[PDB]
């Protein structure tokens, strides 16, 4: 009744905050911190998380009828496959640390393989952030597909290790190659690239990008077509696969979607002023 | 060899009469390919409360190409029918309750997989293992061009009269949401009045001024509205919902189902049905 769950900031899915406790619409969640980089020593530091992501985990603890102690993973981020050993959120349910894992996690072929994944909860897939105006048809365009066959080139990129290059590695190899050098270390460094004209696209999760449009300060940076997504997904619940919590969590999830709860959730915490 | 229930439901799965000697007729599709197409044997006249004449007919369409697609990536054999009552699936009180539709079929072991634009929700999948969602959509209004509804929340809905007729279909996804909904009460009351056998007989009703506005599934309406230019879609998506391929709790196709469509979204293959079937015409 007591589950070890894994989450990872994502801003607004879940938001991390310092604590001397944790209050308002916030619950408690640690992360292991090292004390130096020649020590496996660390400690587990009392944190807050909030969110999208939060307030679902807070319904299906009522509705599901558990408790939990809510960690950040620190071994990596969503999740990703090296050497055949799963890292980030995925690795933490598949190597049994996490009965669940919360938070911005796409549902895709290779993790549904080594985790059951719960009903999708927020719908996602893969968009093209640009300034107003540029014209690119999706992720099929030439400029991203051949796109030495331009001079100059057009500049794009994604944040590494994700559902996101995993998919453009896959399925448009000499795009993946091009990209690697515009890779960037995050969403927020991504935005500033877009805006100071270092970077023409940004190719990354439909609903992080819906969200960043839609609080773009100038409403200049718009997601591609009518905010179009490549590869349909939603981010899920990935539990251990054969979890006895997977049946009720389904079931709750989609109680949640029939009594419009999913809609409060996304005007309290997605819909934006652009 | 699994028994495969289907329904019409146009672009997703389209219904023909079999040629005089009991083949299909060869099309080619918008891209020039052949159009795929399958034996499926259901009733003529779907007539409430008469005898059902079963007849082999030809179905085609987005559903009838994701079957193919799951048949050769799992090699298995299938049958095709149409649900024999015509309806999607509700459970309804008869304290025993039951199943209509594609969902009774399934639960009965009259069918083996559902495979059409089957709404994944709550009530269906304590019963049902759905997979991963083939199509992500949700709810739209359809009504006549020139008719002037903001959406859900338009007072024409919201404090309805006998003046603005509107409705659903029958033993459908969207009539268990209204009905679930204690919100949605109000038009529930004035909906159950009014509903329809099929979405095909409401579109028309729509098209022939009887029905002044259909709540029903997006990717049908904006198919519709994208084919009949006297027809719109109007407000945003409300119950954003998906469809799945609908099997029994004890299958033991469902993990590599699932997979299948994973694949399918991650490799293009379901963008390469949107185009075909679905996003290649506009008003
Ligand atoms: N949500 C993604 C991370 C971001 C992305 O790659 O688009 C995942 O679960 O890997």
């Amino acid at each position: 009744n007591h589950l070890s769950i894994v989450t990872l900031e994502e801003a607004p899915f879940v938001i991390v905050e310092d604590i001397e406790t944790c209050v308002r619409n916030t619950v408690p969640c640690r992360k292991f911190v090292k004390i130096n980089n020649s020590t496996n020593e660390g400690m587990n530091v009392k944190k807050c998380c909030k969110g999208f992501c939060i307030d679902i985990l807070k319904k299906l603890s009522r509705t599901v009828k558990f408790t939990y102690d809510l960690y950040l993973v620190t071994n990596g981020k969503h999740g990703k496959k090296v050497n055949n050993v799963w890292n980030g959120m995925i690795g933490e349910v598949v190597y049994q640390r996490a009965v669940m894992a919360v938070g911005s996690l796409t549902i895709n072929e290779e993790r549904s393989e080594v985790v059951d994944f719960s009903v999708p909860f927020v719908e996602t897939g893969i968009s093209v952030m640009v300034s107003r105006g540029t014209q690119v048809t999706g992720l099929s365009d030439k400029k991203f597909q051949r796109p030495h066959d331009y001079s100059p080139p057009f500049r794009f990129g994604t944040v590494p290790n994700g559902s996101t290059e995993r998919n453009i590695r896959n399925n448009y190899p000499y795009m993946h190659q091009y990209m690697t050098k515009f890779n960037q270390k995050g969403v927020e460094d991504a935005l500033v690239s877009l805006k100071t004209g270092k970077l023409d696209a940004f190719i990354y999760d439909a609903a992080v990008l819906n969200y960043k449009a839609g609080r773009d300060e100038g409403c200049k940076l718009v997601t591609i077509g009518s905010g179009y997504i490549f590869a349909t997904t939603g981010y899920g619940i990935a539990l251990q696969k054969g979890s006895p919590w997977k049946r009720q969590i389904d079931l709750a999830l989609l109680q949640f979607v029939g009594d419009g709860e999913m809609e409060e959730l996304e005007t309290l915490w997605l819909t934006g002023i652009c | 060899r699994l028994k495969i229930v289907t329904i019409h439901q146009e672009p997703f799965v389209y219904v023909k009469p079999t040629l005089s000697d009991g083949t299909c007729k060869e099309e080619f599709t918008v891209n020039g390919d052949p159009v795929k197409k399958v034996i499926c044997t259901g009733p003529n006249d779907t007539s409430p409360g008469s005898p059902r004449h079963t007849v082999p007919q030809c179905c085609y369409g987005f559903c009838i190409d994701l079957l193919i697609k799951l048949a050769r990536t799992m090699n298995f054999t299938y049958e095709v029918h149409l649900v024999a009552d015509g309806k999607f699936g509700t459970q309804e009180r008869v304290n025993k309750k039951e199943w209509n539709g594609m969902m009774g079929e399934l639960l009965s072991g009259q069918a083996d997989m559902i495979v059409a634009p089957l709404t994944i929700n709550n009530e269906r999948a304590q019963y049902i293992e759905f997979s991963k969602p083939f199509k992500y959509q949700g709810l739209t209004i359809l009504v006549k061009k020139g008719t002037r509804i903001t959406g859900i929340n338009d007072p024409r809905l919201r404090n309805p009269s006998d003046k603005f007729i509107y409705a659903t279909v029958k033993q459908s996804s969207v009539d268990i949401y209204f009905r679930r909904q204690v919100e949605l009460s109000t038009m529930y009351r004035h909906m159950e009045k009014h509903n329809y056998e099929s979405a095909a007989e409401a579109i028309q009703a729509v098209r022939d001024n009887k029905l002044h506005a259909f709540i029903w599934d997006s990717a049908v309406l904006e198919f519709e509205a994208s084919q009949k230019c006297d027809l719109v879609t109007t407000g945003e998506l409300f119950f954003r919902s998906g469809f799945g391929i609908g099997m029994r709790k004890d299958s033991p196709w469902k993990q590599n189902v699932s997979l299948s469509i994973l694949k399918s979204h991650e490799n293009g293959f379901m963008e390469d049905l949107d185009k075909t079937w679905v996003r290649y015409q506009e008003c």
